[PDB]
């Protein structure tokens, strides 16, 4: 109420990182270089989508242990308003109390976006098949995001955590089997007080 | 006599709502008037005095009255909402406007690049000294005419102010470009004072008459006013 | 008499959501985009900018100590004695401030893309609904004006003060998942004789 919970979330890279531009027109403009090119800003930084990544991980871990969270990912499947989850990132009618940021890069993409090749070799004849070229974001790279809980509760910092423990454990963004998306993240949280720039 | 000229065009839309749920096409007079003196006030300009007084009977507005790409102003077609300049004709109508949904907030606008007509008749040249400091803040940074002033619909900014002289009109018989003040018109007109200084927010309504008719009267010098034809 | 003016140029540092109002523009957009952009007729990017500066200073000043009418409510019907209700609206008399819609420098065609959002099963792991919305591009400059009459003394730095409250919450739409987070550059002008 009178607090909020700001826990500045620095992630670094263990593995190459993929996650897919969004937007047609860049996606559309580097298709004539790379098949399959990088989230990035016009400031040429990488996004990365982070709200849903640690929804997922609190609804799945908090599913296993069988406390009664709905599932926001199934095909019109829509928030119930009652769970830990539903009041940690939002319901319809609810508004959430984490404003997670985009995981934005430290560097640029000439430094941290590297285009791969990536094949599809034949199983019998062990010979490539298919080939196809996409930009990956290399090991080290440095991300920075502001998760921002407003009206803070006990459990929510611990529970953020928890979800990054999820995600690195499994990954973020794409080609998650592959091998792609293994990071780490380091957390350094601090309450702090809503009126801080009125002075 | 004399008059400022100018190609008023629209940076955001306006709302400005009739009766019977109706969105004015263009934007009228009075709305200029209930701005401009909002501006007096606030730059403590005597002749705002003046412009809480609805029969000073100089520095009087006309309407903004769309501009074209022929170059000429839409004459206002007789007896209908619509209208039509007199070269081609381009007709205004209402699919300029768009159904807004905003928030709970339902309203209307009239969107935004097409050009309006500033024309201020100023008869004493004393309130022109202050006619000029009116048209010269507008130059810097805009009027605002409609509602949502303070949300930021309404943003209009000149593109050519020029103080051209004029002259009255000449033939008795005159088209009605706007609604007119005639008692017993049968064409009902509301517009308001909202005198802020002390409240008391006015809607006055009236029974005037409406545009586009042709009316003949000797007594005329030409909120209404009078189309050479 | 001097009115107060603030020119606020905004730099969008993360991708901007601001949904549009207008229902025939949105039906003739909802084709391409599920999401469209609040855009105008002149081809540029509109903002609301007098709601979230008012909401800013009122949870601000909620928990400041200096009470407030919360205004977004259930009733939201405001009272004519707070300094939320003297700056940014009361019921009867108007603001004192005059929030333009903070309008884009660029175009459509030059900061409006359209985007691929998704929704993922959590067992699957795989695109169960996928959506089409529009933002604006990241490092794109909106300019607007702000324009508080009757100036009292803290009213430039109660605006700053909002406008920081921005900067970390967000402008727009969308704003929990990390759209909208901007940067605030701020100039400001009294005009006296004209
Ligand atoms: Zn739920
Ligand atoms: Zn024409
Ligand atoms: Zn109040």
């Amino acid at each position: 109420a009178k607090t909020m919970k700001k826990i500045y979330v620095t992630m670094k890279t263990l593995s190459p990182l993929y996650t897919g531009e969004v937007r047609r027109e860049d996606k559309e403009a580097a298709q004539k270089r790379v098949n399959f090119p990088v989230r990035k800003t016009a400031t040429n930084k990488v996004l990365i989508p982070f709200k849903g990544a640690l929804r997922s991980a609190l609804e799945i871990m908090l599913k296993a242990k069988g406390e009664n969270v709905c599932d926001t990912g199934e095909s019109r499947a829509r928030p119930c308003g009652r769970c830990v989850t539903c009041s940690l990132f939002g319901s319809m009618g609810r508004a959430g109390r984490a404003s997670v940021d985009f995981l934005i890069s430290n560097d640029t993409k000439e430094q941290i976006v590297r285009e791969s090749t990536h094949l599809r070799i034949e199983r019998q004849t062990k010979s490539a098949s298919d080939t196809f070229k996409g930009e990956e974001v290399i090991e080290g790279a440095t991300f920075t995001a502001t998760i921002t809980i407003s009206n803070p509760q006990e459990k929510d910092l611990s529970l953020i955590q928890s979800a990054l423990k999820f995600i690195e454990e499994n990954g973020i963004g794409g080609w998650l089997n592959k091998g792609y998306g293994r990071v780490s993240f380091e957390v350094k949280s601090e309450d702090v007080a809503t009126d801080r720039f009125l002075k | 006599m004399k008059e400022i000229k100018g190609i008023l065009e629209s940076i955001t839309g306006f709302s400005i709502p009739l009766d019977n749920g109706e969105y004015a096409l263009y934007p009228a007079g009075r709305h200029l008037r209930g701005a401009i003196g909002y501006i007096a006030f606030n730059l403590d300009l005597p002749i705002s005095s003046k412009f809480l007084d609805f029969d000073f009977d100089d520095i009087i507005f006309r309407d903004l009255l769309p501009i074209s790409k022929c170059g000429k102003i839409f004459y206002p077609e007789k007896n209908s909402n619509s209208l039509k300049c007199p070269s081609c004709n381009e007709i205004y109508g209402s699919s300029v406007l768009r159904n807004i949904m905003a928030r709970g907030l339902s309203y209307k606008e009239v969107i935004e690049g097409k050009k309006y007509r500033l024309s201020i008749i100023v008869k004493d040249e004393k309130y022109l000294n202050e006619m000029e400091a009116i048209i010269r803040y507008i130059l810097s940074y805009g009027i605002y005419l409609g509602n949502k002033v303070s949300k930021g619909y309404g943003k209009f900014k000149i593109k050519e102010y020029s103080i051209v002289d004029i002259l009255p009109v000449k033939d008795s018989e005159v088209l009605l470009l706007s609604d007119a003040i005639i008692d017993n018109g049968e064409k009902d007109i509301v517009f308001s004072k909202k005198e802020i200084s002390s409240s008391k927010f006015e809607i006055i309504r009236k029974r005037g008459k409406a545009k586009g008719d042709i009316i003949r009267d000797n007594n005329h010098n030409g909120f209404g006013e009078i189309i050479s034809l």
